[PDB]
């Protein structure tokens, strides 16, 4: 019942999985060895065997072994099914071309084989939680090949998309927009609701809120895990208003192509800071709409809200939710599209947030998960399209994509598709 | 009570049969010296099926070890369970067959067929109610393929009504170790089709594929292939040695499994199969056994069933399980994969369940399949034969033994006839 | 003579079934005929004898829908010399638009055929 | 007085006997050793010796020993007369051919010998209760040979037929229709009233009513035993309206060839479910006609009832029976043939149903045995005839039947006979 198969592609995907399962084993009380010391709250994410062992339903796919066989050496080496974590021989070279045609071709058939052997025990499979990065070669090419076959083998099943998106300023590779643009066909055609992750915005989040001067990506991971667990909170624990994963995405999506909502989490706050605040429902409600708390470097005040979903968890009373949202609709600075004078979807869960012992996040009795679609997010693509022009105008690095079996015009279809998406997110704002 | 008389031919046959004897001696709790050491009485009632009761409550297997060389006899008698065998059934020549079918069938094995027949007849008269003969041999080379077919023909001639089941490891192109295998295979299947009521085709390449791609063994030796063979060896006869809810002896399989008399070369398989580090994680439930069982990787021949249609499949399950899920998987497999099973015959599966699982296993499943895709090995053997037939190589080493060209021609014609019948119903 | 079927034939057929007095309430036809029990009621008007209505039970689970339709294939359609594959029947049972109407078109023609036949 | 000789042929017959006698020893209070701790209520089924031992009048015949010599090891090894339970040397190989000509030929003469030595102490022998399976080699061939000689040596005696019939979907062997079709001559010519048993329908019964997810055939047996004991209830215990075994079959049978009634039992209900229901006579009366309670996968609503027999037992008042049957005749969904506006035969017995301590059936103060002939059951043969065509059209497995001494045309006479039976059950429905 209510099972979800999590897919982890690329270095970013596999390591964000390492952090997510680190959070899940703690919140559901499983040791790193898979045992339960002493409700079926784990059936959503973990499978059970006769010996009392919790086996996650997850696949780690990387075209290179270093990160995954590092996982084979870490504390979670025995938690995972060893041959459901698949390693390739040749890295993706930050190239969508080989990852989509050349190197992922020989390995994808085993990946779908393991996906099938994960699906056949799921009696109530709810959806898919695939993790990757746009800029990475694996996270672009292999995901592009994989959602294609998943959409024809599991077409009815929902496919939530949690992807890591490049920053306006911070970047790790010059070819990142090339990998990002050929991913856009996958999210538009073979995804049901995509969640985009910006590293620089959350860098600002941890700089300002967590007061930590020197966090790593592991600190980024130990909050992406919280956002995904909060999205999955209603499926695993009891709540006064439990939101089904299908109910969720029906509430987000106004049109089949408009399914790209922003995400924010509250309260992101350090342990030294949690003490001096009462941390009411109202202020965590007010903090979410603050542009200084957005996960993507775009100003919501530059845009218009279409769908709003209040995913509260912990000791939160729905009356306080109504009182907060009355204030939210009271201010004019937050102007919603003329589509939704009802505005808000409310979801409340009884489980307080679970704290990572090595994390930088404080223990708070209340936590809220904010997921909202808005027209302001097109700016996060409005710099990437001008960016892609700035390389494609000479055919900057295409000889590699051409040399690995990509048609030259696939870039033309790519920027045509992103232009279509950018237009689609502008007409709905009128 | 349904005694079954075993015969070993060739080094392949006698070593895999010896390891089978080791396996089922452990299953029946028989000491290496031959004494009984089992735990429950369930191991004891059907000892007469495979072993002869003797003085001192020790038990001697009803096996006849046949070879043309004494070296293999020396190895098997010095092996782990060499001492339990009868000194009299070690019937053997001195000069080997040299992988020559004509030698074994006309000169070298014809002199020893008299010395094997007087032993098999005494073994059969020692039985209370004989059911059949399980014979192990190899289609490669001239010993197992050569004398094996001759003595099979003889025992079929004098025992016309008993069940004749043979387990045959057969040549392959990429893991071929001898040049002259295809001649041997073509001259052997000629008699196998006409005489044997049952033949299990075993290919070494798919045994290798099992031990690497499923068992994850870095160095699976030849004994591991022998083990994979012996698993199904023990599985196919489980029902008449132990109680179960659905009893299905050899003839129970036969009446359900071979639609026309000549369509009796079958597809063995066994489940569960895991690596050492993955059995700790696997859920051994019967549905998972099924999903493993009809996998193309679990089979022991290169003939991929997706290139053909199953005529009949036999799933002899084992262990303390109920059976509604057994029926539901056996119908789901043939419903969701109805394009891989002959729709013209609706229920292609024979289901058998035993109550006592193998030692150390909570449950087990043994796969027997009739697929039209098994012609892949037959037509390939015929093609390789033609590549060494059409213009006369190696025939001086057969024709020097009294062998003749026209019999080779009829053997090839019969291979073509077989592949024709098996493509007819595909 | 129209070689193919136009959009107007659908409307003609829509109106005709309403023209027959059928003991049914006000609801769309494309979702009611899908049940199957309505089809035999239609044919009751022509030959009440062959129609039993002691054989198919009205439900609204696809299992009972297909179980009734299969029965109907071999007890009403066979008399009308009318045969349909299971792939089609699945779609009728799914309340598929156009599919069951493709059988409603020739059904009435077969009924009038039986009417003209000089049965003794 | 009122003795009945029970015949058990094949694995199914001998094991259903093991369950039936398990029920009989409990309901009549005999230990597994045959003794009576402390009325002649046992004279119908058990014989008595001088030492105070109850010896059943039953024969276990199997052409293979495994199941029967398993009975020689079970708790009932001493209950039975050891050489009235006959074992062969060669199994029947699911083949009617050898069982009817080859292997049963040498053993049938001993079987009739034991039948004679069971008949000669029966002073008031009422009839025969033979158990087998259609699809099995023994239950087909040996029964076919045995009813032939029983019909000429005990022609006057009634021969009730309780047989296990293949499912439309569930099957254990490919040759089952071959064995089933050559059985049809026996039931038509050498049987007086046959009771057909479908495994898949009763699988649905135990899935829905007993709430048990994982029963075995033993659960099937511990309800076939109840149905047969309820049919024999009037012969062994006192009742306000006791129905003689001849009276019963005279009430079932409209014509000599129409003697194939369905069977259902009520209330089939689990122990956890018995508590929350009062379980009146009316609802057990209404539950029997429900197609979800039929023992054979055929819809009675697809057919017409000819004869109806209400075999109540326990604390049931006949007035409530009349009140229930008035409602039964009130609804139109249950349309009886124009033969029987009287409709119903009523039989009431004072003994409440006896519960197996290891069974899955609840203890209920009332139990009803439903036996009815209807034209809808021809569908259970209407798929078997099309089935048999689907094999015989190539001569699918006949070389074995030919090789064991069967005439090739015996299949032709077989499907001609089943077609005659199918027609016979259609004209009577007009
Ligand atoms: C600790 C543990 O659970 O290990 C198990 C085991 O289940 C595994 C590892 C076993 C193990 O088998 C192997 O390692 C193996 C190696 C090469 C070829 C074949 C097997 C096992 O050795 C095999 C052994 O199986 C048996 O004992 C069966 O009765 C089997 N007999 C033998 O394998 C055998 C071994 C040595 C001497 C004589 C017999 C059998 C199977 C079918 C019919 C009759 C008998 C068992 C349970 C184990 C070990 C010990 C690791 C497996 O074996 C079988 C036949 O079930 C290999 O895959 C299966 C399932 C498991 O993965
Ligand atoms: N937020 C966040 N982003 C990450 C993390 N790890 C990698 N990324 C993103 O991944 C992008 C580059 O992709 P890669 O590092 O090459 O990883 P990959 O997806 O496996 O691609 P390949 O190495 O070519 O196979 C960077 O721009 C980062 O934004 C992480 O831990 N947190
Ligand atoms: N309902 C029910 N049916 C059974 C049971 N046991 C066997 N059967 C039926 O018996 C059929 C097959 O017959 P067999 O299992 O071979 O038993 P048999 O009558 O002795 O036939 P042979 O083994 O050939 O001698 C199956 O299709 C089952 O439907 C049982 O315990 N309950
Ligand atoms: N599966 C398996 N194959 C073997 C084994 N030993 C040998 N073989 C192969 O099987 C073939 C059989 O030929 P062989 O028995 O030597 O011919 P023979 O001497 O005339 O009987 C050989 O070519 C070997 O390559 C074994 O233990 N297992
Ligand atoms: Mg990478
Ligand atoms: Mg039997």
């Amino acid at each position: 019942m209510r099972e979800c198969i999590s897919i982890h592609v690329g270095q970013a995907g596999v390591q964000i999985g390492n952090a997510c399962w680190e959070l899940y084993c703690l919140e559901h009380g499983i040791q790193p060895d898979g045992q339960m010391p002493s409700d079926d709250s784990f059936n959503t994410f973990f499978s059970e065997t006769g010996a009392g062992k919790h086996v996650p339903r997850a696949v780690f796919v990387d075209l290179e072994p270093t990160v995954i066989d590092e996982v084979r050496t870490g504390t979670y080496r025995q938690l995972f099914h060893p041959e459901q974590l698949i390693t390739g021989k040749e890295d993706a070279a930050n190239n969508y071309a080989r990852g989509h045609y050349t190197i992922g071709k020989e390995i994808i058939d085993l990946v779908l084989d393991r996906i099938r052997k994960l699906a056949d025990q799921c009696t109530g499979l709810q959806g898919f939680l695939v993790f990757h990065s746009f800029g990475g070669g694996t996270g672009s090419g292999f995901t592009s090949l994989l959602m294609e076959r998943l959409s024809v083998d599991y077409g009815k099943k929902s496919k939530l998309e949690f992807s890591i998106y490049p920053a306006p300023q911070v970047s790790t590779a010059v070819v990142e927009p090339y990998n990002s643009i050929l991913t856009t066909h996958t999210t538009l055609e073979h995804s049901d609701c995509a969640f985009m992750v910006d590293n620089e915005a959350i860098y600002d989040i941890c700089r300002r809120n967590l007061d930590i001067e020197r966090p790593t990506y592991t600190n980024l991971n130990r909050l992406i895990s919280q956002i995904v667990s909060s999205i999955t909170a209603s499926l695993r624990f009891d709540g006064a208003l439990n939101v089904d994963l299908t109910e969720f995405q029906t509430n987000l999506v106004p049109y089949p192509r408009i399914h790209f909502p922003l995400a924010t989490y509250a309260p992101v706050i350090s342990a030294e800071k949690a003490y001096h605040e009462q941390l009411s429902v109202a202020e965590i409600t007010n903090a979410c709409f603050e542009p200084a708390n957005q996960m993507v470097k775009c100003d919501p005040r530059h845009g218009k809200y279409m769908a709003c979903c209040l995913l509260y968890r912990g000791d939160v009373v729905p009356k306080d939710v109504n009182a907060a949202i009355a204030t939210i609709k009271t201010k004019r600075s937050i102007q919603f599209v003329d589509w939704c004078p009802t505005g808000f979807k409310v979801g409340i869960n009884y489980q307080p947030p679970t704290v990572v012992p090595g994390g930088d996040l404080a223990k708070v009795q209340r936590a809220v998960c904010m997921l909202s679609n808005t027209t302001a997010i097109a700016e996060a693509w409005a710099r990437l399209d001008h960016k892609f022009d700035l390389m494609y105008a000479k055919r900057a690095f295409v000889h590699w994509y051409v040399g690995e079996g990509m048609e030259e015009g696939e870039f033309s279809e790519a920027r045509e598709d992103m232009a279509a998406l950018e237009k689609d997110y502008e007409e709905v704002g009128v | 009570m349904r005694e079954i008389v075993h015969i070993q031919a060739g080094q392949c046959g006698n070593q895999i049969g010896a390891k089978f004897w080791e396996v089922i001696s452990d299953e029946h709790g028989i000491d290496p010296t031959g004494s009984y050491h089992g735990d429950s009485d369930l191991q004891l009632e059907r000892i007469n099926v495979y072993y002869n009761e003797a003085t001192g409550n020790k038990y001697v297997p009803r096996a006849i070890l046949v070879d043309l060389e004494p070296g293999t006899m020396d190895s098997v008698r010095s092996g782990p369970f060499g001492q339990i065998f009868r000194p009299d059934n070690f019937v053997f020549g001195q000069s080997g067959a040299g992988n020559n079918w004509a030698k074994g069938h006309y000169t070298e094995g014809a002199e020893l067929v008299d010395s094997v027949l007087d032993v098999v007849r005494k073994e059969s008269e020692s039985c209370d109610c004989l059911q059949g003969f399980q014979l192990t041999h190899s289609l490669g080379g001239g010993t197992g393929s050569g004398m094996g077919t001759l003595l099979i023909s003889k025992i079929r001639e004098e025992y016309p009504d008993r069940i004749m089941n043979t387990f045959s490891v057969m040549p392959s192109p990429k893991v071929s170790d001898t040049v002259v295998e295809p001649y041997n295979a073509t001259l052997s299947v000629h008699q196998l089709v006409e005489n044997t009521d049952e033949t299990y085709s075993i290919d070494n390449e798919a045994l290798y594929d099992i031990c690497f791609r499923t068992l994850k063994l870095t160095t699976p030796t030849y004994g591991d292939l022998n083990h994979l063979v012996s698993a199904t060896m023990s599985g196919v006869t489980t029902c008449l040695r132990f109680p179960g809810q659905l009893n299905a002896d050899l003839r129970k399989l036969a009446v359900n499994m071979v639609p026309f008399p000549r369509l009796h070369f079958f597809m063995p398989g066994f489940a569960p199969l895991t690596s050492r580090g993955s059995q700790q994680y696997r859920a051994l439930t019967v549905p998972e056994l099924t999903q493993q069982m009809f996998d193309s990787k679990n089979m022991m021949a290169a003939c991929d069933p997706r290139h053909g249609r199953y005529l009949t499949v036999a799933a002899i399950f084992r262990g303390r399980m109920s059976m509604k899920e057994v029926d539901e998987q056996m119908l789901n497999v043939q419903n969701k994969n109805s394009s891989y099973f002959v729709e013209w015959i609706p229920n292609n599966v024979k289901t058998a369940v035993c109550d006592i699982p193998p030692r150390g296993l909570k449950m087990s499943a043994t796969f027997i399949g009739n697929s039209t895709a098994i012609q892949e090995l037959f037509k390939r053997i015929s093609e390789q034969f033609t590549a060494m037939f059409r213009r006369k190589a190696f025939l001086h080493w057969y024709t020097g033994e009294g062998m003749d060209e026209m019999e080779f021609t009829e053997a090839e014609s019969n291979m073509n006839d077989l592949v024709s019948e098996y493509q007819q119903y595909q | 003579m129209a070689s193919s079927v136009d959009e107007e034939a659908l409307h003609q057929l829509y109106l005709w079934v309403d023209n027959i007095p059928l003991s049914r309430p006000k609801r769309n036809l494309s979702r009611d005929f899908s049940d199957g029990v309505l089809v035999a009621e239609v044919i009751k008007f022509y030959f009440p004898k062959m129609v039993e209505m002691h054989n198919y039970v009205p439900a609204n689970s696809l299992q009972q829908k297909l179980s009734n339709w299969g029965h109907l294939n071999r007890k009403v359609l066979k008399r009308l010399n009318f045969s349909v594959p299971d792939d089609v029947m699945r779609k009728i049972a799914q309340c598929a638009p156009g599919v069951v109407e493709l059988v409603l078109i020739p059904l009435r023609q077969r009924l009038e055929e039986r009417q003209r036949r000089r049965k003794q």
